């Protein structure tokens, strides 16, 4: 089901987890 | 340090918030900056007018 | 690294109060409530038992022997 | 006949400052050039390269 | 022996530009480890205490320490001859601090009158008549600043805020507004100082003060002013804040309503260059027309929400008190931060298309209306939208860029021109010669 | 050698002389990064030995 | 755990108290 | 040489210091601190006043 | 690295003096009292006090810098009352309230303790 | 809005049109002048005019 | 041409802070008697510390920061010492100074608490505040470590360094409504009420009154836990009495000298 | 997904599981010009005026466009460009705890903080940045205003007080390398004490301040031109060995030996310094307000709330105008909110609700003005202060450019071997350049004595 | 009569080397050793 409004705090989490699997210097 | 607990890197006098990926010569941490360039095999068609041509197609 | 002894701004001893205010987050308090429940008045004081950071704790792990 | 500063020290003053060198660029062209098009910010990098942190020197 | 109190040094900042940037000072030992220096003496030296570097050098003769001290001085060095007006200004918060000092509404008691005038270094010991006897005497802040002013100097000059349509009209020598700064026998009388009469300006009244007075004089009037207006700047106070920033709810809607209007307009005329309509306009194309009209209907946007924002000020508002004390500031910045920021633009144009046919990919193809070019229509206070977030760090670079080149550029201009012309000089023959004896001109500057 | 300042102002402090004359003498205090030149009658040396040896 | 629900708890309080919204500092753009 | 050491050379009894306000200081002043004016000196000749 | 130390506010050196007079020769009856390791703590109350004696044309103090430890006090009176007796007077009255109001305070202390 | 003297204008011209010609204020046209051999190489071409 | 008649009146008495209002004075009067409050106030403290074992993972000067920090009880000791600079012996003589003493070293697995209560004070009564609530935490050692170092407090002021401001911190105000206009609100009807205000709530402020002067001070000297806040008081009224005197009798050494 | 992804760590969910079930997508700059491209979900898609109705992607969060030192600013968008860019620039200069394990590393040039507490108000972006773990600033109670004049031209008054408290007190490490080695077949070096006999080539500083085995022990005091090692190479000795850099003056922290890859003895060692904030030190806030400590007041002196709070630092009103910085103004407040409350507040670039109205009517719930101006008293006198100044918590940084390490003099120094002329650099205790500019404002000014005795007599004399 | 004692990197135990020898562990045997603290009067001042 779509996300209304309600999208602040999961707009986050998707970022934690992509910060998570992935580091800041992952690339090099 | 592939893959080891945090236990071990403070064990071994190291951190785990260090980011690492940096070299290490003669105890000195080097980096590799990333440099940038054309990209290759990429038509590209400038209009240099400082010359005697009107276009050139760079490749 | 380690709690103030005293209040940069006001001067009230701080330092006896780290172990307090983290045992009363840990039982049900919140940080807005805990804050004045320890005796913390004045908004200087209150910065910190909220912008400290605790880091002698990661200094530790790096126990010289055993 | 080589380049030049492609590998640095890397600044441990600060975790930031760790951070930012480790993902830090660099462009060949020459050092203090007259013209203005590849210093200026293009609209190209939006999402790829921060467009407020850089140097205010020559560089 | 060593460097002791009374000596004469060479106070210089790295980058010499022009004369007064190398004038010799008296030294002063002081307890912690930085140098020291009047701020009115920052202006010349271009410095701005921000971790700033300033060199001392030190002679070995009392021949050289009393030529640097005939010759170059701070006393000395107060006029240049470049454009023949004072260098060392009034340009810090004193500025501001001593425009509110001399409104007409400034009344101080005996104790602060008393207390003010120990920081004067010229004071003749006598307590002047208080401006208002009963019921209680009251000086006021023009009667304390006469007192500063030395000798019998006599100057007109014109304060920021002086409407144009007042000397024409009646009530000319009396304005209500308190304007029309008028000195006689070295009293002010009339109007509220600001850097029109103390800055660094043609006919400013340190201007008179030294071509009238001598050059200690002057250096003793800078002294007193300072001392006197950062005293009393202690009970005044000056401060900046969001109730410095906030409109009136009412100015927000009428900024809206303008900009909805400009909105409007910029559509309007994209619909008659779309449906071929807009004639092109003489001497420029038809994009070219387009482009000037639509950046003439963003800056009349503009700069009716900056009169908007600027006529619902308060006169207790400090951006518009630092403004018309000219100390820093413009009218520009508060509208920018209030009213709106405007339009960003690059390379003396709008926001170019870095994509296909687009600014951004947020943004249609063929999108030139005014928030899809760079036209930021929010402000600083409201926030910023991303697009124009972006658009407005690519004007910051621009300016950044074009610095950067100046500072390159700019030395080796000035470098060319004093090599061309460093063996110049007027001979006792009162005549204008080189190194070759080659007249250039029979009298200096004709 | 180390000394102790025991009058004066910085009476408690501890240093080692740096130069000494026939009447001053220098001591670089070593808490405060700082070296002042206090009277000698106001030194009193206190050593530093290391008694056993064995 | 306590800021996830802190959270969670706002963004539910907020989508509920959707009766008016009328403030003066801020707005956004409005393109066509 | 030219550009290097006649032109531009180094010169002693010189300093580079950080640089603070002090509005307390008279505009020819300049508060110096204590361990440069110590460090430089100025040859001043004997005479018996 | 020159940074002064903490006793340079308050102790006295050797051969300095703790407050010395100086006759003024602008106007009559008028000296200026420099007082040594001192701040504004013990000038304004003697200003203040001054203030309130009508005798007393004018009385002010300052600060010739902040980093220095010394304050200037200025003290103009009536040509029949010398402002050294100006200056004892308002040093003995201040005293006095001083006395009294901690006496007055003492009591209230011990009168609130169950009281 | 900036102004300077006009004597300082003057003076630069009357420098620019002194020997008749236009001489630039380049290594071009300064080093042409006879000022001396000492003068020319202090702003450039150094080991050119020695 | 003489001084005024004040009048004291406490509002709230605890073993923290004490509430008292003073009318009838001069404003410098007051301010300075802050000032005092702040500064100028005789209190005992750490200020040599002598480390001779230091395992733990601060620095060696850190301890010696801390240590310089922790407030101590001198209700009665702080006024028979002697300024160490005044002395006339050499050594911390204990009849100008106090001595204290640590000696902890972690054994046990579980990581230690060194807190103030392991200074051990060789005078019953020159203790940190653990007599009547945490104590001052120095620092965490682990299994390993040591900290053996013996240090000795003397008297001194906040003017000299802030370990001896025994005030926390003093709230000074008076005439709570804006009746002088010393301060001038743009809009009175933002501002909140102070505490003090006799005002109702419908007025915003007082009416302008041209003929009045400063009165009825209020005060709220809070106690760290050192000194006790009336003991704050009246040590301070003492001292500023006796620079008072000292400067009059040097005025009037200069005086006769003359 | 999102319900998924909220129950990871526990279980296993990861970035890789929405890129595979075809949620996300990675588009390259070359492809980016293809796609209409949204920045939110809900907002730009609803049903309005119709623009574009082909959206074809979505970006995850616009404050993303931010790099690593941008991201720490809080409130950029409220500021001009060339001020975020500075304090990007500038960040990196910040001093604090640069890695837990510094007691272990050796390296050159280190400085740590004592007390780097957390920003009062931290972005959704640091917590990925790992800021909030290793910050590098202290939060103070900074009061806009020109109290004094010390603070007028870009400069800040701080309290002598909370620096004697421990405000800003941070350390100065300084490392050294220095190993034996075989120069030639008679040539040897060797750690000893260089004795007053035997070793001819000697310095005239003191030798027996360490041990025999020429290893200067950890703490020990130690100021310039000190022998911190006892190399001595044999032709009898000469005494090549190193001395601590003039006007450093600092105590030995540990002393670590070993051997190299060749296998000669190498040993390093750190010199640490407490560098107690003195005026002159460079401090910076978020924002890119820059400025040096001018003067340091004590508490007694500086002003104070209605309560006993005192100003920590003290900025010029007048930076703000110019360089329109309205985010720092709005971090001061948003600080002042959290502190009341007592938790850390959202300064996120974009986020459409946080305005200054609503933070403005937490702030009055607590006995504050709304604005977050307050009523202070002259410290000196006790009159209040007519102007309400703006007071509130705000996070600052310490710059390393102390002023002990860039204060420098002359007097004859040592000379050049080349060109008999003054040394370079403040290491080796060189002179300041008289460039050509300097010479050329001197010839304005007619001043030819001086000139000629800065260009001969003070320079290289010689017959 | 002092050997000039030191102490091993990981295993924290002391060690006797003179001059002339190599540097390394009594035990297991590493490269890396410290000092010990000086036996001087270290005295700070808590200011
Ligand atoms: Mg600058
Ligand atoms: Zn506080
Ligand atoms: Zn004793
Ligand atoms: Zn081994």
């Amino acid at each position: 089901e779509i996300t209304p409004d309600l999208w602040q705090e999961a707009c986050w989490i998707v970022i934690s987890s992509y910060f998570d699997e992935k580091g800041l210097v992952r690339q090099q | 340090l592939n893959g080891l607990t945090d236990r071990d890197l403070c064990e071994l006098n190291e951190c785990p918030l260090d980011p690492g990926g940096y070299f290490i010569i003669n105890g000195s941490e080097k980096v590799l900056i990333a440099q940038e360039k054309m990209a290759t095999n990429t038509v590209y068609v400038f209009a240099k007018k400082d010359s005697k041509y009107a276009y050139t197609g760079e490749c | 690294m380690i709690i103030p002894v005293r209040c940069f701004t006001c001067g009230k001893i701080v330092g006896n109060k780290w172990e307090a205010y983290l045992g009363l987050l840990q039982a049900e308090y919140t940080e807005g409530d805990a804050l004045d429940a320890l005796g913390l008045k004045r908004y200087c004081c209150r910065r910190m038992l909220l912008a400290h950071v605790d880091l002698i704790e990661k200094l530790l792990n790096y126990a010289p022997l055993e | 006949q080589a380049r030049a500063g492609v590998s640095q020290v890397l600044n441990r003053l600060t975790f930031a400052s760790t951070l930012s060198h480790l993902r830090r660029l660099n462009s060949p062209i020459g050092r203090d050039g007259k013209l203005a098009k590849p210093r200026q910010l293009h609209n190209t990098l939006w999402g790829m390269v921060c467009p407020a942190e850089t140097p205010e020197g020559h560089a | 022996r060593h460097m002791c109190d009374g000596d004469i040094v060479i106070f210089n900042r790295q980058p010499t530009l022009h004369k007064m940037s190398m004038m010799g000072h008296r030294v002063r030992i002081l307890p912690w480890s930085t140098f020291r220096l009047n701020l009115s003496v920052t202006t010349p030296y271009n410095a701005d205490f921000d971790g700033d570097e300033m060199n001392l050098h030190l002679p070995q003769s009392l021949e050289t320490r009393a030529e640097i001290q005939e010759l170059a001085m701070v006393p000395r060095m107060i006029v240049t001859p470049q454009s023949n007006r004072p260098v060392m200004g009034i340009v810090q918060d004193t500025l501001t601090a001593v425009r509110k000092f001399t409104k007409r509404d400034v009344f101080l008691e005996r104790g602060e009158v008393m207390n003010l005038l120990m920081f004067l270094s010229t004071w003749d010991g006598k307590v002047p008549q208080p401006a208002i006897l009963k019921p209680r005497p009251l000086w006021t802040g023009k009667q304390i600043f006469s007192l500063i002013i030395p000798g019998h100097i006599n100057c007109i000059r014109t304060h920021s805020t002086h409407p144009d349509d007042e000397d024409s009209g009646p009530y000319k020598h009396i304005s209500p507004g308190d304007t029309k700064v008028v000195v006689e026998n070295g009293e002010l009388i009339m109007g509220i100082l600001c850097k029109k009469s103390l800055g660094t300006s043609a006919g400013s009244l340190v201007h008179i003060s030294y071509l009238e007075m001598g050059h200690d004089i002057t250096r003793l009037f800078y002294s007193n002013i300072q001392t006197v207006i950062n005293n009393w700047l202690l009970i005044e106070g000056h401060t900046i804040g969001i109730g410095d920033s906030i409109a009136d709810s009412k100015t927000y809607q009428d900024i809206q309503n303008t900009i909805k209007k400009a909105k409007q307009d910029v559509i309007e005329v994209i619909e008659k260059a779309h449906n071929n309509e807009l004639e092109p306009t003489p001497g420029n194309t038809l994009r070219q027309t387009f482009e000037n009209q639509v950046n003439r209907i963003l800056n009349d946007a503009r700069d009716k929400t900056g009169s908007s924002a600027q006529k619902s000020l308060s006169e207790y508002n400090n951006f518009k008190s630092m403004v018309v004390s000219g100390a820093k500031g413009s009218k520009i910045n508060i509208s920018q931060v209030i009213a709106v920021v405007g339009q960003q633009n690059v390379e003396g144009k709008r926001i170019p298309f870095g994509f296909k046919h687009r600014t951004l990919p947020h943004f249609i193809k063929d999108d030139y209306g005014p928030e899809s070019r760079g036209f930021v229509e929010n402000s600083y206070l409201a926030g910023l939208t991303p697009t124009e977030f972006f658009f407005h760090a690519m004007g910051g670079r621009e300016g950044l860029i074009d610095t950067a080149v100046k500072t390159a550029e700019t030395g080796y201009i000035q470098r060319r021109l004093i090599k061309s012309m460093e063996s110049v000089m007027v001979k006792y023959d009162a005549t204008v010669r080189n190194s070759i004896n080659q007249v250039v001109q029979l009298r200096y500057g004709e | 050698q180390t000394v102790r300042i025991s009058q004066g102002p910085y009476k408690g402090y501890i240093g080692v002389v740096k130069d000494a004359t026939e009447s001053t003498a220098r001591v670089e205090l070593h808490s405060t990064c700082q070296t002042i030149s206090v009277d000698r009658q106001r030194l009193t040396t206190v050593g530093s030995r290391r008694p056993g040896g064995m | 755990e306590w800021n996830i629900v802190e959270s969670e708890k706002a963004l539910v309080a907020e989508s509920h108290n959707m009766k008016n919204q009328q403030m003066d500092p801020f707005t956004r753009r409005q393109c066509k | 040489r030219v550009r290097g050491n006649l032109m531009g050379k180094r010169v002693d009894f010189s300093a580079r210091t950080v640089i603070t306000p002090d509005p307390n200081l008279s505009i020819d002043q300049v508060g110096v601190p204590r361990s440069i004016a110590a460090n430089m000196t100025f040859a001043e000749i004997v005479t018996p006043f | 690295m020159n940074a002064p130390p903490a006793f340079e506010s308050f102790l006295l050196f050797e051969g300095e003096k703790k407050i010395t007079i100086n006759k003024d020769t602008k106007v009559p009856n008028a000296c200026l009292f420099t007082i040594n390791k001192e701040d504004h703590t013990l000038g304004n109350i003697i200003k203040s006090q001054l203030l309130k004696d009508p005798q007393v044309l004018f009385a002010g103090y300052k600060v010739p810098h902040p980093l220095e430890h010394k304050i200037i006090i200025r003290v103009q009176t009536t040509p029949d009352y010398s402002p050294q007796e100006a200056f004892t007077n308002a040093i003995t009255d201040l005293i006095s309230e001083l006395s009294l109001l901690e006496e007055r305070f003492r009591v209230a202390i011990k009168d609130k303790q169950e009281g | 809005g900036s102004y300077v003297n006009y004597r300082h204008l003057a003076l630069l011209c009357d420098t620019m049109t002194c020997r008749g010609h236009l001489m630039a204020i380049t290594r071009h046209g300064v080093n042409r002048q006879d000022t001396g051999p000492l003068m020319k190489c202090s702003f450039e071409e150094t080991v050119d005019v020695l | 041409p003489y001084a005024n008649q004040p009048t004291v009146r406490i509002t709230e008495l605890t073993d923290e802070n004490v509430k008292f209002i003073i009318e009838n004075t001069d404003l410098a009067v007051a301010n300075s008697i802050r000032r005092v409050f702040i500064a100028e106030v005789p209190i005992i403290a750490i200020d040599w510390v002598q480390i001779d074992a230091n395992s733990s993972v601060l620095h060696d000067e850190f301890i010696a920061h801390r240590l310089g920090l922790i407030p101590l009880t001198s209700d009665d000791i702080v006024d028979k010492l002697q300024y160490s600079r005044d002395c006339t012996c050499e050594e911390f003589c204990p009849e100008c100074s106090v001595e204290f003493t640590l000696d902890v070293r972690c054994n046990e697995d579980q990581t230690r608490h060194v807190t103030s209560r392991d200074l051990i004070s060789n005078s019953p009564r020159v203790i940190p505040v653990t007599s009547r609530q945490d104590d001052i935490l120095i620092v965490k050692l682990r299994k390993g470590q040591e900290l053996r170092l013996r240090a000795y407090a003397k008297k001194g002021f906040g003017k000299e360094h802030a370990k001896w401001n025994p005030t926390a911190g003093v709230a000074f105000e008076y005439d709570p409504d804006n009746a002088l206009r010393h301060t001038v609100y743009p809009k009175p009807e933002e501002w909140p009420k102070s505490e003090y205000s006799e005002l109702d709530e419908d007025e915003s402020q007082a009416p302008y009154d041209p003929n009045g002067k400063p009165e009825r001070f209020y005060y709220n000297v809070e106690s760290c836990g050192s000194l006790r806040p009336e003991t704050i008081v009246l040590s301070a009224l003492s001292g500023l009495k006796k620079k008072l005197s000292d400067l009059q009798t040097q005025l009037s050494h200069e005086i006769q000298s003359d | 997904h999102i319900d998924q992804l909220k129950e990871r760590e526990y279980n296993n969910y990861s970035w890789q599981d929405l890129v595979a079930s075809g949620v996300v997508e990675y588009i390259d700059t070359l492809e980016e010009e293809t796609v209409m491209l949204a920045m939110t979900p809900d907002d730009l898609q609803e049903k309005e005026v119709a623009y574009c109705s082909t959206y074809t992607h979505c970006e995850i969060h616009p404050s993303m466009i931010l790099g690593v030192c941008a991201s720490i600013i809080p409130f950029p968008d409220h500021n001009q460009s060339p001020r975020n860019t500075y304090q990007s620039a500038m960040g990196k200069q910040a001093m604090g705890v640069y890695i837990t394990n510094f007691h272990v590393r050796m390296d050159t040039l280190a400085h740590v903080l004592y007390y780097p507490q957390k920003p009062l108000v931290t972005t959704r972006s640091m917590e990925y940045l790992r800021f909030r773990e290793l910050p590098a600033g202290i939060n103070s109670i900074v009061a806009i205003a020109s109290y004094t004049g010390y603070n007028q031209e870009d400069s800040v008054i701080m309290n002598r007080s909370a620096v004697d408290r421990g405000f800003f007190r941070s350390v100065f490490y300084r490392s050294y390398k220095e190993q034996e080695s075989k120069k030639g077949f008679d040539q040897e070096e060797v750690f000893e004490k260089p004795t007053r006999e035997t070793c001819q080539g000697m310095r005239h500083a003191i030798y027996d301040k360490l041990d025999d085995d020429g290893l200067i022990a950890p703490g020990v005091r130690v100021s310039g031109d000190d022998v911190i090692i006892g190399k001595t190479v044999t032709l009898t000795k000469r005494d090549c060995s190193t001395f601590l850099r003039t006007s450093e003056t600092g105590i030995v922290d540990q002393v670590m030996v070993t051997l190299n890859q060749e296998g000669y003895k190498f040993c390093k060692i750190r010199v640490r310094s407490v560098r107690i904030p003195q005026i002159g030190d460079k401090f910076a806030s978020r924002h890119g307000q820059k400025g040096t400590c001018g003067i340091q007041y004590r508490q007694e002196d500086m002003p104070f709330t209605c309560e006993g709070i005192t100003p920590d630092i003290i900025i010029n009103p007048h930076a703000i105008p110019s360089r329109m910085t309205i985010g720092h103004l709005i971090e001061c407040l948003q600080g002042k909110v959290s502190a009341n409350k007592g938790e850390i507040g959202d300064a996120t670039p974009f986020n459409d609700a946080v305005n200054v109205q609503k933070i403005s009517n937490l702030l009055s719930d607590y006995g504050y003005h709304l604005r977050g101006n307050e009523v202070l008293y002259n410290g000196f006198t006790g009159r209040k202060i007519t102007s309400q100044i703006f007071i509130g918590p705000t996070y600052y940084q310490r710059l390393k450019h102390m002023v002990d390490d860039k204060i420098h003099s002359r007097a004859r120094g040592p000379i050049q071997i080349l060109n008999r002329q003054p040394m370079e650099g403040r290491s080796r205790d060189g002179g300041l350049r008289f460039g050509e500019m300097e010479r050329d404002c001197q010839i304005a000014h007619g001043a030819a004595q001086f000139l000629r005795e800065r260009l001969f007599e003070a320079s290289d004399p010689y017959q | 009569q002092q050997p000039m004692i030191y102490i091993c990197g990981e295993c924290h135990t002391e060690n006797e080397i003179k001059s002339r020898d190599p540097i390394r562990c009594r035990e297991c045997g590493y490269r890396i050793m410290y000092k010990k603290r000086t036996k001087r009067l270290v005295v700070f001042d808590a200011r």
